[PDB]
DNA sequence: TATAATGGGAGCTGTCACGGATG
DNA sequence: CATCCGTGAGTCCAGG
């Protein structure tokens, strides 16, 4: 939901996920950028972490 | 009476009491009275004579009188710029200065030691370094197991002893 | 000669001859509209002259109007009349200087008069103060020059569409009546073959429905639209019939929550659309309608309303215009075409000047004074009553102070160099209030219309995406009391063409047929072949018979505006970058002296003079004195007027308007004649650059994509150097912890650092500052909080007792530097009266000297911009055979792909007019320069010329010109017939393999100096929410890493410096501190914390009943730097 | 359609009462912050009087409530309230939206977070960073592929806090706090200390 | 505060999960005082309720030391720690 | 805070292309 | 397959 709100139309995307209880992991670019997590991909995948 | 009443109570952003509003709607009921008289605004000067006859409030007053303006207000030409953009966060820690900071611990640390363990005592316990409380100094004696106020004693033995890190300079960039 | 009428100097023009009428007042479009609004003298007479019956001033407009206010019971009668003024309450000068608005008190006679009583009290009531206009077509709104910007908005009327079916492929028509003020209306035809009616954007209903409501009769509906078959259509498809059933279906309708009564279904339908309380086409929206239908075409302006006859009128204009036909009768009307109106031609489209605009606010304003008249009335007594208790002027005085303060046409004047002042001053912007937004304009509005020529330049406009919406007014244009564009036409007889002239707007210059300017005119005024070329209705042109020629053009020129007129050759540059070369000499900065281009338009002269920022003398006489301070004119009356110059003034882009004397002591002097100019001028001509000694070649490189190489003489003989002023202010106001107090006594700084200083704490005027130097010293009393324990026993030791006073000072700005040419101190102490809170006030000016450097923006008349790439050593600088080295080398490549070969032939032309020339009149006069004037025939070295636009020098001359020049002292010509000459690299000694294109061209300094542009930050201030950093170069802020940006890097794969940028570089609190910490101690650097935007966003997803929780891999809650609790 | 919603309320324990609030969240106050400005007047966020709206009209009625009045009277203000909280959550969603000075529509809660401007677009996908500037661009044929030509001023604030750590490293200054005034005073040691 | 946490759940907010929130419920609309220029108690700004304006110095200022952490004065009852909390703590009216 | 007074007032105008709910 | 409301419509800089 994080990456869909940051994406377009926020306000229909929030009332949806709050709605179905969306619980979001933090495994994608979009998703990572925003806590300021290191994107996974590049360096910031393990295997090269 | 319910209306201009919590007219004056709720309107503005800021709270100002009822008589105070009283003497906004008379100071502008003054001026309008003074305006066709006088062919031109009335100086401050002018209003304040005939209402209260005192010229550093009415200044004061038409602050009081001022509405706040938005935030989130912006400006007409390029619909992106609003004024919160604008507004320096005079809280927020400057960087170079926290640090410099830091690196003055490192020379009262520099400070300790050079002095004794009862000559850094008295020290920490009037500033209060630890502690961030500056204790009675007829208590700090008392507290401490030393006693015929020899505490005092010891802070004139530091005194000098402090000097040898002040010719040092290292504490006299610090104060600049 | 060009413009052989001031005293100007002579520049000889290539031409045929111009004389219809000299180029209008350019500030006329300011000057004649504030005249209207006050009823000037100036007015009335230009009432008188224009033949205008019963002219009515736009203030006297106002209350004829509003007057008078009567209450529900006609008891009371409140009206006005006789508007006056005062003189100027401060001349212009010192309301800059303190800056307070330049206006003349305003008052009007009120009388309150009583019908019951009988009895009548008049009385004079003061309005405020009301912002004048300045002689420069200015405004003054506190001590800043403003401008009001003429607004394009959509004429009021009725106006016909034709839209056609996606679905049946069939044609529909559609009719929208748009008031000045009210509620809507439009008819329009389904494909149904049944016409509906929306009001105020309602659903669709039959529009006989409309009829019956009116009061017509089911038998005349019959009569009057019998003759289609879409309107028995209607009438027989029609739900209800009867009077009363119309109305209630109407009201039903309209207004649904409310009980509808015979009575209240009557009220409204004549409340909508024919009461002056709620609906209003104003003078033109009355005129518009009128002349769309054709009645009471010859009857004067007296309704203000629309009426049942006009309603009636439209649905017939409606119904002939969908089965075909093409002209109608209005049974007591004149004939009318029947067509669908173009919403974007210029006599549909309305240029509402300065007078209307702030009319319109005038009228705000006195709607709002008139409630609390009305309010006033039923309040107090009858008997007690005066204008002066009825009245309050405060709604008035804020809804013009407002204006001038928030409006999207009160505008901070553009003054780069006077020029871009006075194309201000003709700006015709279609944004605003009223007229539409960037994003609703589409691609129609903002291309070029057929009905602009000779209105509206086609090539001035921005480029960016206000492209089509901001347009510069034609040179020749005008506007006529209806606020539409007229444009003057010479008159033709019977292919006479005679000097009569007449001035037409759009719509009555499509009724006609007009002849283009450069058609051939025999000695007495007749046209040489029968057919010629012809300009005619939609933009479309056919070759045309002499007999049916009705004008002509005035000038070939009269398309283009003021600015477009002065660039040279403008037919050879493609209008992409013609349009830039327009829009870059307003950028251009006044240079510390200036030369006139050697090669011009004529359009110069006039422009500069115009401009209002030169002096010019307004009685003859002779120079009675003469110092760069002032100048004195004995004129022959006797009397004395003394011009005062200005001195090396701020502008509002910091440029330097500084005026220097022309005429020497003694000097015979004509009125009207420039006798000292301005920043960009030269003898009275726009000086908007200097005149190089170009070359066409790539040099070495560094002129690659644009870029620009300079001569070192450039900075060293200060050819491309300006000056620069900048304003700094500080105050000090009450706190509370005291009073801050300017002083020369500065915590923790040397007597080194405070050396420039006056007793006072001020700097002392001649100082030279650099940034982060001292300018006014101010110290503020600081919060008594517990000092450091740290910085107590830092105290103690060195025995120094803290002062309570901090660091408030006023240091100068990083990237300014300069000389202190001025302060200006203002005290509460010495009555100079200040804001409340403010003690004392500095402002302190710096000057600056800047030669031009590398990354200097240098452009050309022909949109050839680019920035300065290198400045070459003179002696490195490829030069002719004599030893002189070029000025500039501009790159070949970037030429022929622009379009913009003017540039080449305004170098050729250039050269010419350097050397000078000398046809050959031996066998003769050469057929080349046949039809060359003779004055051309032989020039000086060092001439100036002119090159009037879709005139001037034509291509052969040009080529002739170049056989002719003139050879250098040492009797040697120095370039060829081509025009180009041979080089040798000042770098090498060895000379260029081919003839290399030399010659003069006119180059400008354009505001765009890296002295400004360049910036940087390493830690600053930051957001008081999003804790990111500040942004701009004047908050010291950071750049902006974008989400486009965030793209780049994650395509790259660098997560850590993505990372970084986000985190630690951005908006982690903790982060950048400690970052600091570990750069300074030269550690490493640590792993980024979180960012505090982040957790500013889960507390406004909370804010919203939005229960956001971050879960630890586990399944638990976790704390984000803060807990829960109640 | 209808089983897309209900089947959510159904499955986590998340009741739909939610949906209704009887107690509304406010934001933290430096997150709607007020500020005097050098101008001595006050610049206040939109959302404290929206929040000062609901709070007025939800004040007015539980003294309605209290006094008795009559269910015209009363539910009047409930409705007031409806509309007050709404405009707070989502302004301009139902009817016109509340004009501050100037017909100016205030900015609503989700207002903090809708499209390019908002919280998400603005200050979460693209940051203002540190360490950062602007400045005009020239062709530099002599450089190398590798290399690009820094000006001396661009380059002194991008790494200062690294030259002022080579400053006090080479004795130049005897602190840190005395090696800032170095540089902003742009001695000329630090042009050798910088290259 | 170690910054890898495996997921973000969002959900609709409990009219008790509202109240578990706030550190107070907002009783009066006032802002600041006009004169003082101090967030106004049980107001907008209530430092009772969100936390103190300046570092650890408490509202009718009894307590205006460092030395005071996590202390709440009985005259006022404003907790002492920095005004850094007033980023974080919430708020809540009760609709009757 | 006791003469009697009893239902509002500005609208806003020149997009454009699309999906989803309704026809 | 055609209507009514709601949501989209490049980036960075600059200024007032
Ligand atoms: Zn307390």
């Amino acid at each position: 939901w994080l990456s869909a709100a940051s994406f377009q139309e926020t306000t229909r995307v929030l009332t949806d996920a709050a709605i179905n209880c969306r619980s979001d992991k933090l495994n994608g670019l979009k998703e990572n950028v925003i806590i300021g997590k290191l994107i996974p991909a590049g360096t910031g995948i393990n295997r090269y972490r | 009476q319910a209306i201009t009443r919590a007219m004056a109570d709720q309107a503005r952003t800021i709270r100002i009491p009822v008589h105070m509003v009283e003497v906004i709607n008379k100071l502008g009921r003054i001026q309008r009275e003074l305006l066709q008289d006088l062919g031109r605004e009335p100086t401050p000067e002018e209003l304040a004579k005939e209402m209260d006859i005192t010229p550093e409030k009415v200044l004061e007053i038409q602050q009081y009188a001022r509405e706040p303006i938005s935030l989130d207000q912006t400006i007409g030409d390029e619909g992106d710029s609003q004024l919160g953009d604008f507004i320096e966060d005079s809280e927020a820690v400057v960087a170079v200065d926290a640090v410099s900071f830091t690196l003055l611990q490192d020379q009262l640390q520099s400070v300790l030691d050079t002095l004794s363990e009862r000559e850094a005592g008295v020290v920490r316990l009037r500033f209060g370094l630890t502690d961030g409380q500056p204790r009675t100094l007829d208590e700090i004696g008392q507290v401490y197991g030393v006693t015929r106020e020899r505490i005092r004693q010891i802070e004139s033995k530091t005194m000098s002893k402090l000097r040898h890190p002040s010719r040092s300079q290292v504490l006299r960039d610090y104060l600049d | 000669s060009n413009n052989s009428v001031p005293g100007a100097p002579n520049r000889v023009s290539f031409a045929k001859l111009r004389e219809p009428l000299e180029v209008p007042g350019l500030l006329d479009v300011q000057t004649d509209s504030f005249e209207w609004l006050i009823g000037s003298p100036r007015w009335r007479e230009s009432a008188a002259e224009r033949g205008d019956v019963n002219p009515v001033g736009g203030l006297e407009e106002v209350l004829y109007e509003l007057s008078p206010i009567e209450d529900f019971s006609g008891s009371m009668s409140l009206s006005f009349s006789d508007p006056r003024f005062d003189d100027v309450k401060a001349p212009v000068d010192e309301c800059k200087d303190k800056d307070m608005t330049y206006a003349a008190p305003l008052f009007v006679t009120a009388e309150f008069i009583n019908n019951n009583t009988g009895e009548i009290k008049s009385q004079t009531v003061f309005m405020g103060d009301f912002p004048m206009m300045t002689e420069k077509g200015t405004f003054i709104i506190n001590g800043t020059e403003r401008v009001v910007v003429s607004q394009l908005v959509r004429s009021p009327g009725v106006y016909f569409d034709e839209t056609i079916d996606k679905s049946t492929d069939k044609t529909l028509h559609s009719v929208k009546v748009i008031p000045s003020r009210g509620a809507w209306l439009e008819f329009d035809v389904d494909k149904r073959d049944t016409v509906g009616v929306r009001i105020d954007r309602k659903r669709r209903q039959p529009v006989t429905v409309l009829l019956k409501a009116l009061g017509w009769t089911s038998e005349q509906i019959v009569e009057r639209f019998g003759f289609s078959e879409i309107m028995r259509s209607t009438l027989e498809k029609d739900n209800t019939v009867g009077t009363d059933e119309a109305l209630l279906d109407i009201y039903r309708k309209l207004r649904p929550g409310e009980p509808p009564t015979k009575e209240s279904a009557q009220t409204l339908l004549e409340n909508l659309f024919f009461k002056e309380k709620r609906y209003d086409l104003a003078r033109v929206g009355r005129y518009k309608v009128n002349k769309k239908l054709g009645l009471h075409v010859g009857e004067p302006i007296t309704s203000s309303t629309l009426t049942e006859e006009d309603v009636v009128a439209t649905i017939e204009y409606l119904v002939r215009l969908h089965e075909g036909q093409t002209t109608m009768t209005v049974p007591g009307g004149v004939e009318v075409p029947v067509e669908t109106d173009d919403i974007d031609h210029f006599g549909n489209r309305r240029l509402r000047t300065v007078g209307e605009l702030i009319q319109n606010q005038i009228r705000v304003g006195m709607s709002r004074m008139e409630r609390v008249v009305r309010e006033r009335m039923t309040t107090q007594d009858v008997e007690a009553i005066t204008p002066q208790t009825l009245i309050n002027i405060r709604p008035v005085v804020a809804a013009i102070k407002e204006f001038f303060g928030t409006s999207q046409l009160s505008q901070f004047m553009d003054q780069n160099n006077p020029l871009s002042g006075l194309t201000h001053k003709r700006r015709l912007s279609a944004l605003g209030p009223g007229g539409l937004s960037r994003e609703r304009a589409g691609l129609e509005v903002r291309d070029v219309h057929p009905s602009h020529y000779g209105r509206m330049c086609p090539i001035e406009t921005p480029e960016g995406p206000n492209i089509g919406l901001i347009g510069s007014l034609s040179v020749y244009a005008r506007v006529n009391p209806f606020g539409f564009i007229e444009t003057p036409y010479r008159k033709v007889v019977d292919g006479v063409v005679s000097d009569e002239i007449v001035y037409l707007t759009a719509d009555e210059e499509d009724r006609h047929v007009v002849a283009q300017a450069n058609s051939p005119i025999d000695a007495d005024g007749r046209f040489v072949e029968p057919r010629v070329l012809v300009r005619r209705k939609a933009g479309e042109v056919e070759y045309v018979p002499s007999s049916e020629v009705d004008y002509m053009d005035v000038s070939p020129r009269q398309m283009v505006s003021v600015a477009t007129a002065m660039i040279p050759f403008l037919e050879h540059d493609d209008a992409n970058r013609a349009l830039m070369g327009a829009n870059m000499q307003r950028q251009a900065v006044p240079l510390v002296r200036s030369e006139a281009p050697l090669v011009g338009t004529g359009m110069e002269l006039r422009a500069a003079i115009d401009a209002g920022d030169v002096v010019v003398a307004e009685e003859s006489g002779v120079i009675e004195e003469v110092s760069a301070d002032y100048i004195t004119v004995m004129h022959d009356n006797g009397t004395r007027r003394t011009y005062r110059m200005r001195k090396f003034a701020r502008s509002n882009h910091g440029t330097c308007a500084n005026q220097c004397p022309i005429v020497d002591a003694g000097d015979r002097v004509e009125a009207g004649q420039v006798i000292a100019d301005g920043p960009c001028t030269d003898d009275g001509e726009m000086a908007l650059g200097k005149n190089l000694l170009v070359a066409i070649m790539p040099w070495e490189g560094h002129n690659y994509e644009d870029a620009i190489i300079l001569s070192n003489r450039l900075v060293e003989e200060d050819v491309l150097t300006s000056i620069h002023i900048e304003e700094h202010e500080i105050d000090a106001r009450d706190t509370k912890l005291g009073a801050e107090e300017i002083t020369r006594d500065i915590p923790n700084i040397s007597d080194e650092v405070l050396a420039d200083l006056d007793e006072r704490g001020i700097v002392r005027i001649g100082a030279e500052v650099r940034d982060g130097d001292i300018l006014v010293g101010k110290v503020t009393p600081k919060g008594e909080t517990e000092l450091t324990p740290e910085e107590r026993l830092l105290r103690a030791i060195f025995g120094e007792k803290a002062r309570e006073v901090r660091d408030t000072s006023l240091k100068v700005p990083h990237g300014e530097s300069g000389k202190v040419i001025g302060i200006r101190v203002f005290s509460r102490e010495d009555e100079d009266e200040l804001p409340a809170g403010v003690n004392e006030l500095v402002r302190v000016y710096v000057a600056q000297k800047r030669k031009i450097s590398d990354g200097d923006k240098l452009a050309g008349r022909h949109g050839n911009k680019g920035v300065i790439g290198k400045i070459l050593p003179v002696e490195d600088m490829p030069f002719l055979a004599d030893g002189t080295p070029v000025d500039i080398i501009l790159n070949t490549h970037g030429v022929p792909r622009r379009m913009n070969i003017g540039q080449i032939l305004e170098t050729h032309l250039g050269w010419c007019a350097h050397s000078g020339w000398k046809v050959d009149a031996a066998k003769g006069v050469p057929d080349w320069a046949a039809r060359l004037p003779d004055e051309l025939l032989e020039a000086q070295p060092n001439a100036i010329v002119s090159t009037p636009v879709f005139d001037g020098a034509q291509e052969a001359e040009l080529q002739g010109l170049l056989s002719c020049t003139l050879p250098n002292r040492d009797g040697d010509v120095l370039v060829d017939a081509d025009g180009k000459a041979m080089l040798f690299d000042g770098r090498s000694g060895e000379p260029f393999p081919y003839p290399v294109t030399v010659g003069y061209m006119y180059i400008m300094k354009l505001h765009h100096l890296v002295d400004d542009k360049i910036h940087a930050r390493s830690t600053g201030p930051y957001s008081m929410i999003t804790q990111q950093p500040l942004g701009g170069k004047a908050q010291f802020g950071g750049q902006r890493f974008g989400e486009m940006e965030c793209w780049a890097m994650q395509a790259y794969g660098a997560a850590y410096t993505l990372q970084e940028l986000l985190t630690i570089k951005s908006d982690d609190t903790v982060g950048r501190v400690k970052v600091y910490e570990a750069i300074v101690k030269g550690e490493n650097i640590p792993e980024p914390g979180i960012p505090e935007s982040f957790k500013v966003l889960l507390k406004e997803l909370q804010s919203l009943c939005l229960n956001v929780e971050v879960l630890s891999s586990d399944g638990a809650a976790i704390e984000l730097r803060e807990g829960e609790d109640e | 359609k209808r089983l897309k919603v209900v089947a959510a309320f159904q499955q986590s324990g998340n009741s739909p009462m939610g949906m209704v609030l009887d107690a509304v969240p406010v934001i933290p106050p430096e997150l709607r912050p007020m500020v005097q400005l050098d101008g001595g007047r006050f610049a206040t966020s939109d959302l404290n009087d929206l929040y000062r709206r609901v709070i007025n009209r939800n004040n007015r009625l539980k003294r309605l409530i209290d006094l008795g009045a009559p269910e015209i009277i009363v539910n009047n203000e409930k409705r007031m309230l409806q509309e007050s909280v709404d405009a707070l959550f989502d302004n301009g969603r139902r009817g016109r939206p509340v004009t501050g000075p100037g017909n100016r529509p205030l900015k609503s809660l989700s207002d903090l977070l809708k499209g390019k401007q908002g919280r998400f677009r603005q200050n979460l996908l693209g940051k203002r960073v540190d360490y950062s500037g602007r400045s005009v661009i020239v062709v530099g044929p002599q450089l190398k592929l590798h290399q690009c030509g820094l000006p001396k001023l661009m380059a002194l604030e991008l790494f200062k806090p690294f030259v002022m750590k080579r400053l006090v490293d080479l004795n130049h200054a005897q602190n840190i706090k005395s090696a800032k005034r170095m540089v902003e005073r742009q001695r000329p040691q630090v042009w050798d200390v910088l290259e | 505060d170690v910054n890898f946490f495996d997921e973000l759940r969002i959900g609709l907010a409990t009219a008790e999960d509202i109240r578990q929130w706030s550190y107070g419920e907002v009783k009066k609309p006032e802002t600041i005082n006009y004169r003082t220029l101090k967030p106004e108690k049980d107001g907008l700004f209530c430092e009772k309720i969100f936390g103190p304006t300046r570092d650890w110095e408490c509202y009718c200022g009894k307590y205006k030391r460092v030395r005071f952490k996590g202390i709440i004065c009985e005259r006022c009852g404003v907790e002492v720690t920095r005004a850094k909390v007033r980023r974080e703590r919430m708020g809540h009216i009760e609709l009757a």
